[PDB]
DNA sequence: GCCATTTTCGGCCTCTGTGAAAAACTCCCAAAGTTCCGCTATCAGTTAGTAAAATGATATAAATCCAAC
DNA sequence: GTTGGATTTATATCATTTTACTAACTGATAGCGGAACTTTGGGAGTAAAAGAGTCTCCGCGAAAATGGC
């Protein structure tokens, strides 16, 4: 999502920067979004909507 | 706080499965059961107990305390 | 040194809303715009699989300790 | 006083559950490029002869800096 960087990236570029493939990166992102969808770490960001 | 789903606890899936083994549905149910009672459980071992008690201490309510007229 | 024509100024706040004339067509050609379809890239959604790590359960070995003789 | 079985701790190995990393299918969706078609946009041309501008306005005064003689 291009935060604190000069450009945005697809999962190919993130896969190449690490030693990791398409589906792996896709499901690390999925895991991150489930982690942040938890109510414990989301009350602060709710007020931003 | 004692009226929230155990889901809203951020615990490892092993611990969640183990808690569903004893049909613990909401929090507070978890706190009226001591450590020796809990540990006598399939797959709910040492490290899971330390994780659950550390998250409980983050909630601040470690295992054991009693209350009135629940519910 | 003296007319004689230009140039330059003329208090602070507050509200306020403007549409109001004016008369050609015609033909040819090129480029932009609109729309449709096909290929390609990119991602969510889901399932199943395999190796490995993590964790718990059980096993195997002693410490010692406590009761009975 | 004691001592040996047993009733607990101590250390290690095994099984179960989960994690980390693959691929394949599914379904869509957006973006780009080309071909055709319709719209827009620029240019050239017109053969009774037609052959000198507005422009209403123009209810200002005192002083000073400028040419012209």
């Amino acid at each position: 999502f291009g935060i604190d960087m000069n450009t945005d990236h697809t999962l190919e570029e993130v896969g190449k920067q690490f030693d990791v493939t398409r589906e792996r990166i896709r499901q690390i992102e999925a895991k991150a979004l489930r982690k942040l969808r938890h109510p414990s770490r989301s009350e602060v960001l709710r007020s931003f909507l | 706080i004692l009226l929230r789903p155990v889901d809203d606890l951020e615990l490892t899936v092993r611990s969640a499965n183990c808690l569903k083994a004893e049909a613990i549905h909401y929090i507070g149910d978890l706190v009226q059961r001591t450590e020796v009672e809990l540990l006598k459980t399939p797959n709910l071992g040492k490290k899971s107990l330390t994780e659950i008690k550390d998250v409980l201490a983050s909630r601040g309510l470690s295992l054991g305390m009693r209350l009135e007229n629940w519910p």
